[PDB]
RNA sequence: UGGCUCAGCGUGUGCCUACCCUACGCCGGCAGGCGCGGGUAACCCGUUGAACCCCAUUCGUGAUGGGGAUCGGGGAUUGCAAUUAUUCCCCAUGAACGAGGAAUUCCCAGUAAGUGCGGGUCAUAAGCUUGCGUUGAUUAAGUCCCUGCCCUUUGUACACACCGCC
């Protein structure tokens, strides 16, 4: 059955997109296909913030960040549990999950 | 040129690890730094309060 | 002040570190004229730990099949031990046995599931009161050991089970199981 | 570590033995005496009973199955 | 080896159906035997004087005074019937076995284990079983790793249902 009128892809009046390797197993993907994460995660540990303001020569030295653009294609994405099987009604809302701020 | 045995008292008992149990994981203060304070898994029954031997400074640390 | 056997007055003992300081039992809180009792203590986590150490020892040393309800035989053996130790040393044999207790107790250990490098794969550091546990135990089955084919006893396989452990000389099974067990849990960190 | 074949009975070189070196010691036993001389051992406790006689070791213990003696106070 | 010193279950004389539980005294070294009773039972066995253990003796690290396997001789009870040895006692030989591989069972406090005692099976009876009692710990107050289970989601070409199908 058609599981999804998306067609698990983006593609709607392309006839052709270009592929993008994933970065876990390095197999081409159709690149609206894959699964994109934009990391920006901190340069240090969350623990290491402490040591490291003592060793920094500069008193007020923000802190730098990670930004990182990760490729997944859905088998490696699984694999790394960032995304789930969602029921048949689940499956439809397209919103980002909650960011858990507070 | 080798650290010797410190002690540090844990606070706060984050919760089971291992997968069986063996090992609980707390989070420690050195009483010799207080500012001082990581996370540390111990093996055995823990309350909060009490305090450990300690034979090196940083092993492992994590969050569940 | 107990009088523990009638003597060794249980106010003269000390424990060196404040790791074992409210993990050891002799305080005069628990200072009992005998170590034996039907008190129920392990009967809920964190209970064990106010049993007179005295009364864990007299439980824990008696082990393997023909000795596991017999207490009589064990605290009469621990009395005859006690006596020979403050015989051998001069001093209080309760600080013969805290001293053992320390320095046999295991600081770190090591335990894992999956596929291991020697025996262990990852180093985990024990808790004060798994090092008084450990301790006792490796203390116990060191004169258990001892004492199986050879003319001495218990009370004396005990003795220099404690005294070798007390000072350190890598005769004490409770000390050399206790080094092999960090020898493991440093390689593997 | 095949036997011990010890001396069920004393001779000429462990009779004096037993009675310049043994009463020296605070840890006696007939145990620890059989480890030390090399002897039996029922017959260590037939030999301390005769040294208790002789007045030269005082008594600590004297159980049926773990009986322990000592020297007396030095200086 | 001798002395000391303690339990709780629970059971006992028969329609058919013959067969109770035993105190005490005498004989025999013991297994047993002979009379004087009691109890159809909180009335007698029975203050159930059990074992463990407690205190002293000998043993003394040897396949030993551990071990009692195997086997010989003798004596007693039960039953018509004991040989293929019903059972028990006594004198004898004293075997393997010196803590047990790969694997694997049970278990969280009066538990395991030691330890005996009832009931059933019974003319004869327990290494079993069902219950009771004495002594009484270690580690743990957790996890889904190995083994399974429950709820939800999911895929299935499975529906005798994965030991499926193919
Ligand atoms: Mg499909
Ligand atoms: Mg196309
Ligand atoms: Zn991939």
């Amino acid at each position: 059955t058609k599981k999804r009128r998306n067609n698990g892809r983006a593609k709607k009046g392309r006839g052709h997109v270009q592929p993008i390797r994933c970065t876990n197993c390095a197999r081409c993907v159709p690149k609206d296909k894959a699964i994109k994460k934009f990391v920006i995660r901190n340069i240090v540990e969350a623990a290491a913030v402490r040591d490291i303001s003592e060793a920094s020569v500069f008193d007020a030295y923000v802190l730098p960040k990670l930004y990182v653009k990760l490729h997944y294609c859905v088998s490696c994405a699984i694999h790394s549990k960032v995304v789930r099987n969602r029921s048949r009604e689940a499956r439809k809302d397209r919103t980002p999950p909650p960011r858990f701020r507070p | 040129r080798v650290q010797p045995i410190k002690l540090a008292r844990v606070t706060k008992v984050l919760g089971r690890t291992g997968s069986q149990g063996q090992c609980t994981q707390v989070r420690v203060e050195f009483m010799d730094d207080t500012s001082r304070s990581i996370i540390r898994n111990v093996k055995g029954p823990v309350r909060e309060g009490d305090v450990l031997t300690l034979l090196e400074s940083e092993r492992e640390a994590r969050r569940l | 002040d107990i009088k523990l056997f009638g003597k060794w007055s249980t106010d003269d003992v000390q424990i060196n570190d404040i790791s074992l300081q409210d993990y050891i039992a002799v305080k005069e809180k628990y200072a009992k004229y005998l170590p034996h009792s039907a008190g129920r203590y392990a009967a809920k986590r964190f209970r064990k730990a106010q049993c007179p150490i005295v009364e864990r020892l007299t439980n824990s040393m008696m082990m393997h099949g023909r000795n596991n309800g017999k207490k009589l035989m064990t605290v009469r053996i621990v009395k005859h031990a006690f006596e020979i130790i403050h015989l051998l040393t001069g001093e209080n044999p309760l600080q013969v046995l805290v001293n053992a207790i320390i320095n046999s107790g295991p600081r770190e250990d090591s335990t894992r599931i999956g596929r291991a490098g020697t025996v262990r794969r990852q180093a985990v550091d024990v808790s004060p009161l798994r090092r008084v546990n450990q301790a006792i135990w490796l203390l116990c089955t060191g004169a258990r050991e001892a004492a199986f084919r050879n003319i001495k006893t218990i009370a004396e396989c005990l003795a220099d089970e404690l005294i070798n452990a007390a000072k350190g000389s890598s005769n004490s099974y409770a000390i050399k199981k206790k080094d092999e067990l960090e020898r493991v849990a440093k390689s593997n960190r | 570590r095949d036997k011990l074949n010890n001396l069920v009975l004393f001779d000429k070189a462990t009779y004096d033995k037993l009675c310049k070196e043994v009463p020296n010691y605070k840890l006696i036993t007939p145990a620890v005496v059989s480890e030390r001389l090399k002897i039996r051992g029922s017959l260590a406790r037939a030999a301390l009973q005769e040294l208790l006689s002789k007045g030269l070791i005082k008594l600590v213990s004297k159980h049926r199955a773990q009986v322990i003696y000592t020297r007396n106070t030095k200086g």
